[PDB]
RNA sequence: UGGCACCUCGAUGUCGGCUCGUCGCAUCCUGGGGCUGUAGUCGGUCCCAAGGGUUGGGCUGUUCGCCCAUUAAAGCGGCACGCGAGCUGGGUUCAGAACGUCGUGAGACAGUUCGGUCCCUAUCCGUCGCGGGCGCAGGAAAUUUGAGAGGAGCUGUCCUUAGUACGAGAGGACCGGGAUGGACACACCGCUGGUGUACCAGUUGUUCCGCCAGGAGCAUCGCUGGGUAGCUAUGUGUGGCAGGGAUAAACGCUGAAAGCAUCUAAGCGUGAAGCCCCCCUCAAGAUGAGAUUUCCCAUUUCUUCGGAAAGUAAGAUCCCUGAAAGAUGAUCAGGUAGAUAGGUUUGGAGUGGAAGUGUAGCGAUACAUGGAGCGGACAAAUACUAAUCGAUCGAGGACUUAACC
């Protein structure tokens, strides 16, 4: 349950260190968004000499949630940090690794350029 | 569950005295309201009677009151209430499976209209 | 919330038509023979079911 | 069509054979009788009486003890009716069965819904809170009745009162399994009312 | 508790898994079915919670994978579980083990018997 | 924006925001259509159309406005510039103080800045729910038709048709099918979580049960870690599907006045998210009081007459045990022809390894007896306790005509 304000870590190469949500796509009203949808977002920290610089706005994907999903057979899956990886318009990333586990929702959204680069999907 | 009018510590320490002068004298004057709950947590307490371990007699301890019910002349030994229960009341009722009291319907009071019953221990 | 005309004796009177108090539910005991509640004890002979409490 | 009465047991989950979990509705349906048909002629509708559950001659009273013996059966304890449904079927005094069902068929369950007391706007109509803090003073009230000019207020303006207890049927609800033995029959999903309510259920309308 | 509930779902009771309590390490090896295809992936953790009775007991594994902590909770009577092992069996005075969701390494240690 | 000064000065509360809406159409989106400087995609303008829908933030007391990011779209207005006996009090518009300016001065400026008491127990109508009475030409128990009324009505993206029709190219479809969402609505607690003050466990201070052991009182439920029933959303299931009849704008067929022609004059055919239906709910006080199945039957005193009363039948209630119901009435499950509530015996969730005894250690402590003990509301058996005994109410069916009999 990511809506407006929320922060979340970033979990790629780029220069970006910390993201906070300006808007979540979809629709009118649409109030969250979950693992797997993509929002827009602004930078709030970068690291020193990276691509991307503190305070510009970029387009992005959650990988891992506080509150993960459900499957259709009935099993949970449950992180302990909120993340995220920065794209493009299409569905490439803009870094060139990607840190941390990856929840297994992410292969039915056609992300697959994130999905071989993750260490593990879970 | 019902509640009596009083919070929770109150209801506490009103149930334990109610159901300690059932034990005493066998024959007490109470509201209908108020008969309709010490039934429960006297017959709940015969039980432990009827069973005579040292468990069950250190666990009814915890709810009798602590007064003596007559003085026996045996060098004078005072009698206590968890004394009457475990060697007078319960070996009364080993035959009976439940039921160890009756309510009795008197009518209403002068001071504030309320019902009063009799609760027996037969 | 303060009243805005009197009230007549009619609609006075027309509001008291459900404030009476209903007539209680006595009986007769079998053996003292006089008025009793029902499902009570009985006050005077002092029995209920014929046991005498 | 087809119909039979029933009473809401519980509710639990059950494995498909795909491998996915489902939460399913339990259903008792024994004792089902045809009472009467209605005709046109007699009528003017046509329509069959179902019977559900019999119950002790004592409750029974005398009007209904001779209602039931034209059909030659004990006396019940619900009564209901279904239209639209076929008339060559359906002999007086049959027995009705689940296996009148079968499996993966779309129903519509029929119920009255679970009793709540004395509700407010925001509970029984979903409406918004004012502030909480900044020094407010209208926290759950029902809001402004309206404008000034027309020296009343107009019908439909939401108010408190006794919320539930009214019927509300659910449409396009799939049933899982069925079994003649125990005469049980399961749904996918959720029906209104308590344990031990009465449900109605009926193919689907559409 | 419903009598009629239970002879109804008797016949899904999966008989095959081990006993185990809340506090010691599995090895579910959970099927993942893609669209057309079928591997067993392996989950290895501590299991904190087991709750519910009946055919809805459900039971939690909890992994800490490339520095973030991942939960996973699974029923326990599922068809999808190809087999269910115990590693080691630890030692816990507690039936809920929540303590270990904000708790590192080497304080995260659990005893064994 | 103004003009007038007709009601109100024995008081008609005055901006903005919040909660709640409802109406008009001069239509912002979605529906149908005519023209195009309409090749295709994208558009422009006009006609019919009010069913539904119509965003979250930064700055300002702000309405407005500018900006960031979205959306199918971010409509214009009326209702005392809707709504203060419904809320706030940032602003305006009291008393304090200060700046600039004007005045000799007390002071003043709709120039600016900091601070500044928002009262009321609902009588009548109105609105939302729930009961008592009588009526409906005998008295009762159920099941129902439906006049009439309310609810719902929204819409995106991807795939295929197809890189096809069109076009030189760049570009690139209508119609049709499939898949899956956004917001909204109804119900439910199996799942994920919340709460869970008479469930379980750990722990501090102090007092008490004569002492050790084991427990109790108070300290926000003392604090902390869990959690049953019930109530719940952020959870789950489902819905707006597919359609019929008559139409608006519009397009036509046949066809005359007027031997030709013309959609019109007589007559026909297509044709909208709109109208009436379909769908969900209420509904016979619908005084027009409806229908069906079943049950009780034609008693006794008085009458001069309307008719009067007084024991009953079928049936109901008083009274009592209660919850799936509930402010109280009402509803529903029962009253010995009994499982309605409590208890008792078996279980279940939940908590987690009781007391006593023994063993190892100097000791705090650990292990065994032992998934132990405890276990509100959950399940099944059992009449052990309480629903004992009685009483009250409740029909003998008017007249006329017609057909059967
Ligand atoms: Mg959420
Ligand atoms: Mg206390
Ligand atoms: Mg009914
Ligand atoms: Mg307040
Ligand atoms: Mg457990
Ligand atoms: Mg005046
Ligand atoms: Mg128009
Ligand atoms: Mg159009
Ligand atoms: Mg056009
Ligand atoms: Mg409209
Ligand atoms: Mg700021
Ligand atoms: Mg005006
Ligand atoms: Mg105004
Ligand atoms: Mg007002
Ligand atoms: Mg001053
Ligand atoms: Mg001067
Ligand atoms: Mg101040
Ligand atoms: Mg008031
Ligand atoms: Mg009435
Ligand atoms: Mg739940
Ligand atoms: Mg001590
Ligand atoms: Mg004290
Ligand atoms: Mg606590
Ligand atoms: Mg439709
Ligand atoms: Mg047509
Ligand atoms: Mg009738
Ligand atoms: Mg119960
Ligand atoms: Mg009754
Ligand atoms: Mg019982
Ligand atoms: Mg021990
Ligand atoms: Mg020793
Ligand atoms: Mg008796
Ligand atoms: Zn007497």
């Amino acid at each position: 349950m990511i809506q407006q304000e929320s922060r979340m870590k970033v979990a790629d190469n780029s220069g970006a260190r910390e993201v906070l949500t300006i808007k979540v796509l979809g629709g009118s009203g649409r109030k969250t968004a979950n693992i797997g949808d993509v929002v827009v977002c602004t930078v709030k920290q970068a690291t020193p000499g990276g691509v991307v610089k503190k305070g510009e706005v970029v387009k992005a994907v959650i990988v891992r949630t506080k509150s993960g999903a459900r499957r259709q057979d009935g099993s949970y899956i449950k992180f302990d940090e909120n993340a995220c990886v920065i794209i493009r318009d299409d569905k490439s990333p803009r870094g060139t690794r990607i840190f941390g586990p990856v929840a297994r929702e992410l292969r039915e959204n056609n992300f697959m350029k994130i999905v071989s680069l993750a260490p593990e999907v879970l | 569950y019902r509640k009596l009018g009083r919070t929770s510590s109150q209801r506490k320490a009103l149930l334990r005295d109610l159901a300690t002068d059932l034990i005493v004298h066998e024959r007490i004057e109470t509201t209908e309201a108020r008969a309709k709950e010490i039934r429960k947590v006297v017959e709940k307490l015969i039980t432990s009677g009827k069973k005579g371990d040292l468990h069950a007699r250190r666990q009814a301890a915890a709810f009798i009151r602590h007064e003596v019910v007559e003085v026996v002349q045996v060098k004078n030994r005072p009698v206590y209430a968890l004394q009457k229960l475990f060697d007078d009341v319960a070996p009364r009722y080993a035959e009976r499976q439940g039921g160890y009291t009756r309510i009795l319907k008197k009518g209403p009071r002068r001071g504030d209209g309320a019902p009063m019953v009799i609760i027996e221990l037969v | 919330a303060v009243p805005f005309r009197r009230t007549s004796k009619a609609k006075k009177r027309k509001r008291r038509t459900h404030v009476k108090l209903q007539l209680p539910g006595m009986n007769e005991c079998s053996n003292c023979g006089e008025y009793r509640l029902s499902h009570h004890v009985c006050p005077e002979c002092g029995q209920y079911d014929g046991k005498d409490v | 069509t087809k119909g039979i009465l029933g009473r809401k047991v519980g509710m639990t989950q059950v494995f498909t054979e795909n491998g996915e979990l489902i939460p399913v509705t339990v259903i008792e349906a024994a004792q089902n009788v045809v009472l009467q048909k209605k005709t046109v002629e007699t009528d003017g509708y046509e329509a069959v009486q179902i019977g559900f559950e019999d119950k002790r001659a004592k409750l029974s009273n005398k009007p209904e003890q001779g209602h039931v013996a034209k059909a030659d059966t004990t006396p019940k304890r619900f009564i209901r009716e279904f239209r639209d449904v076929n008339l060559d079927e359906y002999e007086i005094g049959a027995e009705v069965k689940v296996d009148v069902f079968a499996e993966g068929d779309i129903i519509d369950a029929t119920g009255v819904s679970k009793g709540k007391g004395f509700q407010g706007v925001i509970k029984r109509h979903g409406q918004s809170r004012g502030p909480m803090a900044h020094g407010s003073r209208y926290h759950r009230r029902p809001g402004s009745m309206g404008p000034v000019a027309p020296n009343r207020v107009f019908k439909n303006k939401l108010l408190p009162g006794r919320m539930g207890g009214e019927q509300i049927t659910i449409q396009n609800l799939e049933i899982v399994k069925v079994d003649v033995e125990k005469n049980v029959l399961l749904v996918k999903g959720n029906v209104p009312g308590a344990k031990k309510a009465l449900v109605q259920i009926k193919t689907a309308t559409k | 508790m419903n009598k009629l509930i239970d002879e109804i779902t008797k016949s899904q009771l999966n008989p095959d898994v081990p006993s185990f309590r809340p506090g010691d390490t599995v090895r579910v090896h959970a099927k993942v079915v893609e669209g057309t295809r079928e591997r067993i992936q392996l989950f290895e953790g501590v299991v904190i919670k087991r709750r519910g009775a009946g055919i809805s007991e459900t039971f939690t594994v909890r992994k800490i994978s490339n520095g973030v902590g991942v939960e996973r909770t699974f029923p326990v009577h599922t068809p999808r579980i190809a087999k269910l092992e115990v590693i080691r069996r630890g030692k816990v005075r507690r039936a809920k083990l929540y303590y270990l969701r904000n708790l590192r390494g080497k304080a995260a240690r659990i005893k064994e018997i």
